[PDB]
RNA sequence: CACGGACCAAGGAGUCUAACGUCUAUGCGAGUGUUUGGGUGUAAAACCCAUACGCGUAAUGAAAGUGAACGUAGGUUGGGGCCUCGCAAGAGGUGCACAAUCGACCGAUCCUGAGGAUGGAUUUGAGUAAGAGCAUAGCUGUUGGGACCCGAAAG
RNA sequence: AAGCUCGUAUCAGUUUUAUGA
């Protein structure tokens, strides 16, 4: 059982905050996902390539989803084709931030995602390759 | 002239009478509802 | 676009140019960061020590022995000296060897990563200009116009010390000089001998773009350290790693920020480096929280602090009153007798 | 903001805490309500804020807006108080409308 | 500029900077055009409200910003059986711009700052239909209109706006659209054209269906 | 049993470093590392950076080589979540990481022999599934250094 | 100690019935 965050940046304790408050009030096991998730350590908070975003929208009838990952989006230049689709995330390293604003769609932080997101309706939440 | 509430403070009043009305009403449906129950009991335990 | 920043002159009134906001000051303020790189940093001014190689070993003492009825640890020859016969070599012997002597390679510098020392810098930066942040870090910054100071660039040109702690006096600042000065106290160490004999308060720190004589004016009162745009230092902006000195820029200092920095607009001047993105959008959570949004997606509230249940076992077969709340036949049963029944 | 302010000098030096033997803490913040350093207490977290002081025999009521933020030395806006403290009172609850009970 | 004699951090420019405006929003010819001049002006006029943190000259200033509306292109002059005569023309334009900024900057508002902010959307939302004309009673600017606020806020499909937003104006619009002093045009309940909708907000979903339509009138 | 202790004060023993790791934190991220050096300075600090280099980014082999899409970079099964219906209980859809099975491409197999073409025989893989790394710091591990401190017959 | 799946029908220094030398 993992409590709290290991983490020292005050503006991730600042999410966590916000997250243990709307686990306990929502109810929806959405919260319970990514508050716990947040807690993780640095390797299992592995990083989420653009690429496999892309791949998860191929998904069916995801065409209106805003994809979640607590982790890092990664800038991928394998791939030409990216979807107008709303992603939140920890970071986006410019590169992939870049990837995602040409292509329409928005780049959005956990807690932009918390407003429109609330009990978490309509989304997608992808983890990065553990091994 | 004069002074109004602030917008948030009035969305309060509106969502505590939209369950303190709820509650008085839960609260007192259940008074009857434990004085049937009280008397379920009375009559099994006789 | 942001605010925008108003611009005083040496007599200490607004002008009616004011200047926009660089958004240096939108960094992160990130309070973890300046610690563990200011940590760093602060080592790097230092200087090696070591004890001398040969002291411990200027000694030509033998050990004694096995069956010799004394401690078997290396003690000197000679005769009729009194240092004949005794302790030397062992961290324990009078006049021995301290034990693992220090070196003077021992690491004394830190290497830093230049990006986590430049974001230090910005969020450094970014709580110069927050007020509260600077007032709770020392700084009598009560009768400052404004935050952030920025004064207006005729402020370089001062020659006179006498005409520019009236620059001073002018903006405000009255008070931060008069906090250091009424400071000055001895050092409590071994530091009143090793030339660091006084300490006193650090005022504030005054920022030009190009001298005209305002770092020699300056150089004397007392706490008032100036810097060029182009550098500043982590250390004259978190002294201690506590965030927020108080600082005094000027408006030739404050345009060039964008330019030395970087926004949306402007390129970056330090070569391919971009001031770092929050990783919140809004700094405060309660925007978030007690909102019109989350509100109305929620289940309702307790009282804080319960109303306790069952406080004390209260027990029936004494006490008549709670053996009715369990069960109320037991009325009935009395009112009957029931328990002396006839046949 | 505030709630980045407070993080900051709530841990990580709010140097003017004083640390009772208690354990308690105490915001010699001039200005503040009550001597404890605490959220919602502290003059420098908290940006809507009130307080009384004396002066002379004087007793103001000052108040921070927010608004004021830009600009620390019209920072205070102070009242005198009536003195009979049954008026005083009254005084003081009319600016309060609609603050932090 | 007028934003940054709007957004000065002098208030007594602000106050003259405002009065000049409106002296120029009435001169009106110069502003015919650009979508991007109206929103910054809106920008610039959302500074100067920021900076009324005391109690009742926000609540002043809230209704004369709101005001603006109305003077900007008076029906004194009265369009009669016409189409989009540049009074109306300006009109649909500026609304736009609050309601761009204020979608804009609904996360970056200060919990203290908040208050004003909404009672500046209730005094605008006023003294927008107010301008329908002298009244709201106008059927070729009404329609281009409720595709000048259903394409922009009301929408919901667009998570781009923030569904606090139209939360508010679903609360506020039956108690000062009542502050009109009966039918007029309400059509408007493009409520029941999303309540409706699925693939949006759960939470407005609900909360319209909830606060909107429990009430008779 | 035996070893130590008459008493009191002061001293008095897991340290530093190098290599190599684990974990956690921070920065950035298919990259990453300013600090050999130069420029600059209020000067052993701080602030700037050219060219390189280091480690990683695309693999299968033994002398020679080749090259990763039949593809929503798969077919099913689960599978945190999310979506529809239901007051709920449930059911239905979509399925992340991951797991299991069927496979394929690439290289290598067992043959057929037009110097090795072509088709079959089957498996194999720190293989690709569609990058996770780099650096700094902390706690710590192993090994070398006098190496927790004191003590030996020596040449 | 961390990670992943579960949170259960996952088991037990236990008894019983059933089926053999």
């Amino acid at each position: 059982h993992r409590t709290a965050p290991k983490s020292d940046n005050v503006y991730l304790k600042l999410l966590v905050k916000l997250y243990t408050f709307l686990a306990r009030r929502t109810d929806a096991p959405f919260n319970k996902v990514v508050l716990k998730a947040l807690f993780l350590s640095k390797i299992n908070r592995p990083p989420v390539s653009v690429s496999r975003i892309a791949r998860a929208l191929k998904q069916e009838g995801a065409a209106n989803k805003t994809v979640v990952v607590v982790g890092t989006v990664t800038d991928d230049a394998r791939i030409f084709e990216f979807p107008k689709t709303t992603v939140a995330a920890l970071r986006f390293t410019a590169g992939a931030r870049a990837k995602i604003v040409k292509a329409g769609g928005e780049c959005i932080t956990l807690d932009q995602l918390a407003v429109r997101a609330p009990k978490g309706q309509n989304t997608l939440i992808l983890r990065g390759p553990r091994n | 002239e004069k002074i109004l509430t602030p917008e948030s403070q009035l969305k309060k009043s509106k969502a505590q009478q939209k369950t303190a009305e709820q509650v008085a009403a839960e609260r007192a449906a259940r008074k009857a509802a434990n004085k049937e129950k009280r008397a379920i009991i009375l009559e099994r335990n006789a | 676009s942001r605010p925008q920043v108003t611009v005083h002159s040496l007599t200490g009134e607004a002008t009616a140019n004011a200047l926009p906001l660089p958004a240096v000051f939108s960094a992160p303020i990130r309070p973890d960061i300046v610690h563990t790189v200011f940590t760093s940093v602060n080592k790097n001014k230092r200087q090696a020590y070591a004890v001398s190689e040969k002291a411990g070993h200027q000694t030509s003492a033998e050990s004694w022995g096995t069956g010799r009825a004394v401690a078997r640890i290396p003690r000197v020859g000679g005769g009729g000296t009194g240092r004949s016969g005794q302790g030397a070599f062992g961290n324990m012997c009078r006049g021995g060897r301290m034990f693992a002597p220090t070196k003077t390679w021992r690491k004394w510098n830190v290497k830093v990563n230049h990006n986590e020392k430049r974001y230090a810098t910005a969020s450094a930066i970014a709580a110069t200009a927050v007020a509260s942040l600077v007032l709770a870090r020392g700084h009598r910054v009560e009768k400052i116009p404004e935050i952030p100071l920025v004064v207006s660039t005729d402020l370089e040109s001062i020659q006179k010390t006498k005409e520019a702690v009236a620059a001073l006096k002018a903006v405000g600042a009255h008070s931060d000089l008069l906090k250091v000065l009424k400071s000055k106290k001895l050092r409590a160490g071994k530091g009143k001998y090793r030339n660091r004999r006084w300490t006193q308060r650090r005022g504030p720190l005054v920022v030009y773009a190009e001298d005209n004589g305002i770092v020699k004016a300056l150089r004397n009162v007392p706490g008032v350290e100036t810097a060029n745009v182009a550098s500043l230092n982590l250390l004259q902006l978190a002294p201690g790693a506590h965030l927020g000195r108080f600082v005094i820029w000027t408006e030739a200092a404050f345009t060039k920020l964008d330019q030395v920095w970087g926004s949306e607009t402007v390129a970056s001047s330090k070569v391919g480096y971009t001031l770092p993105s929050h990783i919140i959008s809004t700094s405060d959570v309660t925007r978030i929280i007690n909102s019109s949004e989350i509100q109305s997606a929620i289940r309702p509230a307790g009282q804080a602090t319960q109303k306790r249940t069952h406080v004390l076992k209260k027990n029936p077969l004494k006490n008549k009153q709670v053996l009715l709340r369990l069960n109320p036949y037991a009325k009935v049963f009395a009112a009957e007798k029931l328990g002396s029944k006839k046949a | 903001s505030d709630e980045i302010v407070w993080q900051v000098i709530n841990q990580s030096f709010c140097s003017h805490r004083i640390k009772a033997p208690n354990g308690q803490n105490f915001c010699r913040n001039e200005y503040n309500v009550t001597g404890l350093c605490t959220r919602q207490s502290c003059p420098l977290a908290n940006s809507k804020y009130a307080t009384v002081k004396c002066d002379n025999g004087k007793l103001y009521l000052y108040m921070k807006t927010p608004e004021r933020a830009h600009t620390p030395a019209k920072l205070w806006e102070r009242i005198k108080l009536s003195k009979n403290y049954t008026k005083a009172l009254q005084q003081i609850d009319e600016h309060l409308l609609h603050w932090s009970k | 500029n007028f934003v940054k004699q709007l957004s000065s951090n002098n208030r007594k420019t602000r106050v003259n900077a405002l009065e000049a405006l409106k002296k120029y929003l009435t001169a009106k010819q110069f502003k015919e055009n650009k979508q991007i001049e109206f929103n910054k002006l809106w920008k610039g006029l959302y500074y100067a409200m920021w900076f009324s943190d005391r109690p009742r000259p926000q609540q002043r200033l809230a209704n004369e910003l709101g005001e603006l509306h109305g003077l900007y292109f008076d029906p004194k002059d009265n369009s009669t059986a016409d189409e989009l005569t540049t009074n109306d023309k300006a009109f649909i334009k500026f609304s736009r711009g609050f309601w761009k900024v204020m979608c804009f900057e609904w996360f970056n508002i200060d919990r203290y700052r908040l208050d004003k902010y909404l009672l500046l959307i209730r005094r605008v939302l006023f003294s927008q239909l107010k301008y329908l004309q002298s009244r709201n009673w106008d059927k070729k600017l009404v329609d281009e209109y409720i595709k000048k606020v259903l394409r922009w806020l009301p929408l919901s499909g667009s998570p781009k706006v923030y569904t606090g937003i139209p939360i508010h104006i679903v609360d506020i619009l039956l108690d000062e659209w009542e502050r009109l002093l009966k039918k007029t045009p309400l059509d408007v309940i493009i409520f029941q054209d999303i309540v409706a909708d699925y693939n949006n907000s759960k939470v407005l979903r609900e909360k319209i269906k909830e606060d909107l339509f429990s009430d008779t009138r």
